[PDB]
Order: C-alpha cells, then structure tokens, then sequence
C-alpha cells in the first residue's frame, strides 16, 4: 500500500571508479511475520544508459557496465570504470552551483532488469531512474 | 537549488489504492516535528551543563485543508471517510459509531522536481463550514501518525475537483416555515479520535510513529446567528425559551443539513442591533442527521 | 570493595549521587522524668546512614552498577563509598610521619604532625583512623603550633595504640546495603532506568 | 553524521605544514559507539592542490603522504616549506571575509587506495575542500 | 596555525613589555585536570612585528624571546622599553573616539622551532594577531 | 542614592558594522539561511530566607543558587 | 579584560588634600578559592603623573607624591597636596558633568611601579590608569 | 562595597534656628558581627560655607557655626543661628515653585572636618555637600 522510490539520484566522484550494488529480496506479509528470501538472479541481466536529456535525440554520455555478484544471495552490482567516469565528467554541464562548486549535472539514467529465454516471456522492468551528478576532483 | 513554493503544490489523498487529487484548494497548513527525551543529569559529583537528549518519536502531524465546494462533489468523501454512512448523494450520521478505529488513509503533498512529503495513517478529525454571505468553504482537519520524504508518489490525474459552485444565499427552515433575519449559519462535524501510544521497551534506540487510534465519539453540531426579531407582543414562535425537540434544516441551493429533531439553546446579545444565537444539536432519539450534496439542479 | 562513581569510572557520568542523605543514628535510652528533666543513656554504638539517589541511568551504566552490586552480594564483603561533598582537600601532605600518642579514649584526640601537614581541618569535616574503619566528624579544632587538638562527635571506638595514622582525605564508609532483599529496577520506554536508589548503612 | 568530507585547510606562510589524521571506525549499533581503529595495510594516500576545478588547471602543489603506526590507524599528510612557498606564490590577492589573513590558494582532495589487497583497486576519496594560505609576519 | 585563537597584544607606553606562555599538554580522558608541563628543551621561539599585512611591509620590532624555564614549560615573549618606544613612534594616529588610549601599531606572529640533532625542522606558529599601543602620560 | 559610580573610562566604543551571518558544518556552508538566534541562560533561583527575626522589617533577597547553565540556538 | 582590569577613575575634591590608600595583595584563585597574601613591597617604588591630554605635547598639571607607608603588608599610598589640587582645579575643563554638576574633567593619569633591586629583575608595570576629575567646592 | 551618600540637601526654616548634628562611628565587618565604637573627636574641627553658585567668584551667602557636642560619643553638631537664617533668606532666589511656594533655592554648601596639629598630618576631608533650601515663614 506504501509507495515505491524508483527515482534515485546518483552522485559519482571524478577520477574514482563508481560501484553500486542492488539486492532483490522476496517479501510477504502473512500470519507468520515478514518472510524474506533472496531472489535467485538466473538469466537476469541488467543494462543502463546515460543521456544528457530526456527528450528524444539526446546524446548518449556513456553506458553502465552490468554484472551479477551472487545469485544465491540475490545481489547484483551496477557500476562503471574510472574511464567512463572521466568520459561523463567531460560531457557534464559547465554550470556550477554556489555553496558547493563540486557537483555538476551529468544527465539522466535508467536501469532495466530483463530475463530473456526461449521459455521465458519477453518481460523487461525499469527498476530505477533519476539523474546522475558528478563530484569534480582535482587529483589525477 | 530547488525551493518549494506552496502555490506550486498538489495535494493527493491516497485511499483504497486510488488517488483523490483535491483541486480547488484555497489554502492548506501542515507541520512536521519530532519528540525528544531531554534530561539533565546534574549530580553532586558533576553539576553538568549538557543535557542527554535523544530523538525517539515522531510527533503526530496536524494538517488542515480549506477546500472549495465543487460540482463533482469529491469533497463529500471527507464525510465518507470520517464515518458517515452513504445513500445516494446524502450522508447520514449513524446512531452508533460503526467501528472502533477510524478510516485510515495516506496523503501526499506533491511539489516540483519529484519532491514530496508523505503523510501516513491519516484520519479526518474535523469538518466545519460556515454558510454565510461569503463563498462557503469547508475546513477539514486530519491528523497523521508518520511523515516521510519520498521520490515517486501518487498523482490524481483523473479524480479531481471540478468547477467551484456558484454562491447561493443560505436559509434555515423549521419544517417549511422560514426563520427570519439570518446572519451566519456555521455547521461543525467531528470524529474525535485519540492516538493509542504503544511506545515500549522494544522501540528503544528507534524512532516511534503512531499507528493505531480509536474513536471517542462522533457528533454533528451547528451554531446559528440571527437578529433578535419579534413579530408580536408576547410571541410564541420567536422567543428565548429552549426548544427540546424541533425539526430544523439549514438549506442552500447545493447543500442541506437536516436535523430531524434538534435541541436549540438561545443566547441574546445586546449589541448595536440585538442578535440571538442558537446552539443546535440533535436530540437523543433523533433520526440520523442528513447532509445532502447537490451538484447542479438539485 | 568500592562503589562505582564518576571519580573511579569517569566514562559513566550517569553514576554519581543525585542526592545523598547522611543521617545520624545514635540509639539512646531516653527517659522523660516526671519533674521535667530528660535523662538519656548512650549504650548502643552509633552508625552513619547513607541514602543515595541516582539520576536517570542508561542501560550500560545500570549494567555496570548492578554488576558491581551483585558482586558485592556474592562475595559478601563490605561496600565502601566516597561522599564527594566532604572531598574538599583542605589538608595537603603525607600523614605517615604524623604520630598519635597512645592511650587516648573519648571524643578528644591529640596528634603531632611534626611540621608535615599544610592546611587546617575546619569543623564539620570528616576524620578517620588508619586502622579502625569508623568515620568521625570534626566538631571543633584548636592547634598550638604543630600539635593539633581535634574533637570528634562519636567517641573513639578503640583507644589509640600509638600507631594509628590520621586520614583527612579519601575517607570511605564501610557500609552494608539495606535494600538487597527486594531491589527492582524499572526500564522505561524512553530507555533509562528511573528511580534507582540505595539505603546504605555503616557496619561497625 | 551523514557526510563531512568537506573541510578547509588553512596553511601558514613561511611555516611547514603537517596534518595528523587518526583514522577511525565508529559503529553505533551499541549505544557506546565502538572505538575500533581501521588497520592501515596496503593503503596509500594521494593528494594534489590545484587552482580551480576546471580541466587543465595547473597543479599548484602536491601533498606528501606519510603512513605511520598502521596498527592504530593514524596517518600523516604533509608538505615541505618550499611547497608552502610555492602555494603562497600563486594564491589570489583577495582575502577571506571572516579572516583578513587567509587567501584562497586552490582546491584539494586526498584519495585512499587499496592496491590488490584482494585483487581490487578500492580507491575512494577521503576528504576535500579549499586550501587557504595565511599570510605571515615573521618572514 | 590557530585562526580562531587570534589575540591582540596590548603594550603599555614607557613600560617594558612582558608576556609568558605555558606549553602544558593535557589528557583528561583518564581523569579531569591531568596536565603535564611540556619540556621546552632545545626549543627556540622567535617573532616579528610589521606595519602591514603583506609583503614589502616595513618591520617595526622583533620580540626579544627567551626560555625562562627549560623542562618546566614556561616560555616568555617580550621586548625592551626602547623597542616599545619605537613602536609608539611608528604606530598610527587614528585614535578611537571611545578608546583614546589604544592605537594600532602592526601585526605580529611568533614561531616555535625544534633544533634537535636526530630531528628536522619543526617550525609551528602559535600566536597571531595585532599589537596595540596604550598611551601613557607619566613617562 | 545621592552619589554613585560613573564609568568615565570603561565604556563601549563604536557599534560594529553589520555583517551577514553564515552557518557552517565543518566548512560546508548551509544554504538559504533566514535568521540565526542564539540563547544562553543561567537559570538561577532566589533562596527566600524570610524568618521570624525579620518581622516588622522589609526583607530583600540576598543569596541565590544556579539551577543550570545552557547554550541553545534556533536556526 | 585586555585593559579593563587595571583602570579606575579618581575624583580629587577641590580645597582638600587628596590621598588614596592602596593595599597590594597576592590573591590566589586558580589553584584554590579564598587564598590571599600581601606582597612584600620592599624596593617596589611608585611614581605617577597627570596630564591634560594624550597627545605627544601635553602639560604636566600635577604629579602624585607616592609613598610606601608599610614596607611589608603591601600597603602603599599615592597622594597630592592642597596646592596640586588647586592647580588641577584651576587647570580643568569648564564643561560640567550633567549627571553630577560638581565634577569636571581635569586630565589623564598613569601609575608605574618600579621594583628596582639588587637582583636583575628591574621590571616595571602600569598598575593604574584612567581619567582625573575635579569636584568643585564652596567652603574654600 | 556599597555606595556613600555624601550629597545631602538641607532645608532650613525661616525665622527659626537650624540645628544639625552628625555622629561619626567606627565600623568593621569581621568574624564577630559588626562592631561599632564612636570616633573620638579630639582636635577635630568643622567649617562650612554657603555660596549662591558653584562657579568661582560666587557670593558667600553665609557660613555655618561649628561645635563638638560629645567627643566620647563621637557627636558633632553643625548649625547656624536665626540671624544667619534670616541673612540666607534675604539672599535666596526669588523664583517660587508651584505646589509649594515656601521652598526657595539658597545655594550650595560644603562641610570639611579637619585635624590640625604639629604631629598631625595636614589632612582635610569633605564629609558632605549639596544644596541649601529655605522654607519661608510669615511669623516674625
């Protein structure tokens, strides 16, 4: 009955690899209390992309590298290497904000988890969405 | 950065899995706060100056909305959620309170840039509107248990309030005999619930939020203001004597609150022009109080 | 053993007396004569009584406190306490070279500092002999150079043997608990143990 | 709590600078928070002082990392008095509002790093902020 | 240095000046008022006064420093009467309407230093602020 | 009283010029400040010792004790 | 308290020899409250003067005739005769204090104590300062 | 620590002798409570004068007659005969004040107590000061 929070804004650090890991857990409310079992990520793949705008025809700033850490514990990690961080830093907006000159808007990102197989239905699902920001660094 | 303007907001009430976006909102007021346990442990060893304060509970929020009447009559759901039984477009005050706990619902206060404040476990505790020579408006008062900040929300694109109803002069009747020299008819309805605080030792080192409540009483009331007018010497119809039981109706072109039997108490003020003031409550054995909602053409 | 307090365990400031009641308990055979004269005979020994009240105790502080109290109840020894209002260090120096001539009984006492102590113990301060654990209370003081004449409220329980050394600082009462039989602690929903209090009583 | 990586350094003119970081790992599960220090193994810190955040900015100076007493977690970041002079040379002539002795000299950030402790280059930024030169009088 | 700990010295005209410090490290975690006087052996503090807070300023006076008590922690910063007279001569004349005795002379700093064999430069700034001269009539 | 004490020398100087307030966390500024109000108190209490020896006389409070000191601020 | 501590005001009464009695005492408060001992004032000479203004060129209207009444016990006395009081009253500003009409401004003053001795501790301190006021009189 | 009250305003009655007596008492605050012993007025003389203004060159309205009543009890009386009261009444300001036409300002007065002897120091002391008013009478 409560609300979800699909909109998440990420903040990356320039010159540093960014690593985010998501855990999918099955839940239920019954006579016995909340029973949680990790979701088995088999045939589950992720794919995320970043563009500088929502409107059609937006320039693709970069794309995220997807991997699954532990299927039994239902843990998947979504991250990008340091070179991708530099690429996004180059393509970010040059407009600074006072009280914190570090952060600059980089664009919008989405993540779809999908399960594709002959017996599996062609079902996709946008797990998250939001904007990507950059914390500019001076080292390196 | 993003500032939050009250004029640039949207209030959506989430009930039964459907969003009731309450447009035609004149003004709303709300606040959020936390409860603290601040003790100062001054001892003969150390007469300290620094307190031991821990935040352990969320103070219940008191949200007040002022909503204009509308042609689609979404605002009658506040009577529906507050406990009144429904038949057609008329709301009855039940003889007995139906359930122990009130009808709980969630409420969103949307703003730009995915900003939102999420009030949960709300219940309608007060609804009162004054039928007067100004445009009628019903101020509802809801109390929340838990408030939160969320990114995505529920927005009532379809369920919304229509155009505001045109003004129409109020008139109060006894059966079908009009009561002369009306000034201001104010109606009040309440669901005086109470929070059941169940903060226990299992909630130590955690923030507690009120979740359950029970209805102490429901009531329907009205205060009528007249000018002291008499048509005869020693008149019987218009005087200051109390009326144990008398059928009353505060009627408008779009709403009519009916008291099948009313207990009226009168109060005279020797002001610039003498004014009498009624205090109308339904009697013990009176039939359920009616509240009709006429959109257009009755 | 030592009762925990902010001096021994500064990491627990919740320990420490919110209010201490130092009562005087001298039993007496008082008799009210018909002529108006009141005659009282002192036979039973006098003993100081200490009533300690604690402020709001957090769970860890109460865990330490009741652990120490239960160790007291287990090993069965005495429980020393240090009243902080009487901890005004008004007498500097080391008292080992201070001699108390033997053969002294009663309230009065004579001790020779031999030009060692610095500071005058004013009336109302505490006093305790090195050997016996009784705690007295100075009522009047008078010194002629190095020799000090001190008058104590309770008469000297034991006659000085010429080796007892004065203890003007760090005086501990050798007490015993009087609330042990039924000692309960309530935990609030706020997370603190409230109304913790002790009724101590000096033994011997 | 939350994040407090942003702290500004005020280095003194004509005086060598040395900062002592007691790395620590506090956990608030138990009410008296655990004072466990992190253990400094396979750790290196790198920090450069660069005027402005724009790309291609000239490197005003570079921090000199010292790792001492790895068992208890402490560490030192420093730079010689010559580095202090080089920093003070390029500092702006405009003085800080709250202190008429400080002048903005650039930006900085130090980055911890694990080098194949588990075949992972787990390098993340520790702190950040602005470096301020405080004009001296002795020399 | 200590930007938040700036203190303005006040020197009386026609009077030799004297100010004494006490370097005395503390650790009150064990018990309150646990303070151990720092050894000042082989420490040499020094300082100066200049008219303006910038390069190229004219030096006004240099404090005649000393170490009163070694290993006791009592250092002294001071200057003789003739130097105070020079300060009074060099001080500005913009007398305040309600403090007509105090005039601004310049800015000051002093640096403590370690000159120990088996050690390196350990210069550190301990004082900072302004030097105010209080007028005198009795000469 | 007829004669008094007048502080010819010890006096307040010129008022300090206005300067905008700013609140920080370490060195990170907190945006959008409106009004920072600081409050400090010494909540003492008078110890009334009016006794029967003061009958037919006007009593004036003389001694007091400190219940607590505190520092507070509302931002 | 940079200078607020050692400053008091003197009001010499016209047609009366003015004498101020001083009692030096070494008060110990940081170590323990209520502990004070007199200062051995042997070899602790005193000298003071009064001038109309604080400028470089100022008139020496008077000078205190200081004396150490008690070598020990830290008791000293600064005083000036009737002629000096008359000179101060004549050489004083004609502008009267509004809150006390009898008082008029005379000038500024300082007091320096010089503890010259055989030991190489010939220190000097300014122990007093302020303004000098003249209180007019009629008994003559 | 408290304040003194050297400023006292006297009100005389026309055609009536005016008599004011002052008692000097030694005081002390010690372990034992306030011990007061009368000051022995030996070689103690008083002298007071009245002028119509504070400013120099003021006309001397009159002068007070001084006497010592009891040295052992430390009582001295300062007063003027009826003829002096009439003299001051003649020289008073003619400006009346409503709500009480009786009182008129007469001038300012001072009292100095002095002890003059070969072995005694030349010390004076202005014990009081203030203004003298007159309550005009019609009888006599």
């Amino acid at each position: 009955m409560s609300t979800e929070n699909r909109v998440i804004d990420l903040v990356v650090d320039e010159n540093v690899p960014y690593g985010l890991l998501m855990q999918f857990m099955d839940v239920d409310d019954s006579v016995y209390p909340s029973t949680s079992k990790p979701v088995d990520l088999t045939d589950f793949s992720l794919r995320g992309s970043i563009k500088s705008s929502l409107e059609d025809g937006a320039e693709t700033v970069a794309s995220f590298t997807t991997a699954i850490v532990d299927a039994a514990q239902g843990v998947a990690s979504i991250s990008l290497p340091v070179s991708a961080v530099t690429t996004i830093a180059s393509k970010a907006s040059k407009e600074r904000d006072r009280y914190n000159p570090r952060q600059r808007l980089a664009g919008y990102y989405d993540v779809i988890i999908t399960r594709t197989a002959v017996g599996s239905a062609a079902s996709s699902f946008r797990i998250m969405e939001g904007k990507v920001y950059i914390s500019d660094g001076v080292t390196q | 950065m993003f500032y939050s303007l009250m004029r640039e907001s949207k209030i959506v009430i989430e009930y039964d899995g459907r969003g009731y976006h309450f447009d035609a909102l004149s003004n709303y007021d709300a606040s959020t706060s936390f409860q603290e346990f601040k003790t100062l442990r001054r001892t003969i060893h150390n007469r300290t100056n620094y307190a031991d304060s821990i935040i352990n509970a969320q103070d219940p929020s008191s949200i007040s909305l002022a909503i204009n009447f509308s042609t689609t009559l979404i605002e009658s759901n506040f009577f529906d959620w507050m406990g009144f039984t429904r038949e057609g477009n008329s709301l009855f005050l039940p003889r007995n309170t139906p359930n122990i706990e009130p009808i709980m619902f969630n409420m969103y206060i949307i703003n730009h840039n995915n900003s939102c404040i999420y009030f949960e476990n709300c219940y309608v505790s007060t609804v009162d509107f004054s039928l007067d020579k100004s445009i009628p408006i019903l101020n509802v008062g809801i109390e929340s248990g838990k408030f939160s900040e969320v990114s995505t929300f529920r927005d009532g694109y379809t369920i919304t309030q229509g155009e505001v109803l045109p003004y129409s002069a109020p008139a109060v009747y006894t059966n079908s005999s009009p009561l002369p020299a009306l000034i201001s008819a104010s109606m009040s309805f309440q669901q005086q619930c109470s929070w059941r605080e169940d903060r226990n030792i299992f909630d130590i080192n955690k923030i507690y939020t009120n979740k359950r409540a029970y209805v102490n009483e429901m009531n329907a009331s009205a205060t009528l203001a007249f000018y002291y007018v008499k048509r005869l010497v020693g008149d019987k119809f218009l005087n200051l004597d109390p009326e144990t039981r008398t059928p009353l109706i505060i009627k408008n072109k779009y709403v009519s609150i009916t008291f099948p039997l009313a207990r009226i108490s009168k109060r005279l003020n020797f002001s610039d022009l003498y004014q009498v003031e009624y205090d109308v409550i339904p009697t013990a054995d009176s039939d359920p109080v009616e509240i009709n909602f006429f959109g257009e053409r009755k | 053993m030592r009762l925990p307090d902010p001096y021994t365990n500064p990491e627990y400031p919740g320990l420490g007396f919110e209010s201490v009641n130092l009562v005087d308990n001298d039993p007496m055979i008082r008799d009210e004569l018909p002529n108006g004269k009141v005659k009282e005979v002192k036979i039973s020994a006098q003993y100081w009584g200490i009533n300690i009240s604690y402020p709001e105790l957090f769970p860890d502080e109460y865990a330490f406190l009741d652990s120490r109290l239960l160790e007291y109840k287990r090993t069965g020894d005495y429980l020393d306490v240090l009243l902080p209002q009487y901890e005004a260090f008004r007498v500097r120096g080391d008292t080992k070279s201070v001699t108390i001539p033997a053969g002294q009984k009663g309230s009065q006492i004579i001790l020779n500092t031999n030009g060692t102590l610095t500071g005058q113990p004013k009336a109302g301060d505490l006093f305790k002999l090195s050997t016996h654990p009784k705690v007295y209370k100075i009522t009047n003081f008078s010194s002629s150079g190095n020799v000090w004449n001190i008058s104590l409220y309770p008469d000297l329980f034991i006659t000085t043997t010429g080796s007892e050394k004065p203890v003007f600082n760090g005086i501990l009462f050798r007490t015993k608990l009087m609330n042990g039989d039924s000692f309960g602690s309530t935990l609030n929903n706020n997370g603190t143990y409230s109304g913790i209090s002790l009724s101590l009583r000096e033994s011997l």
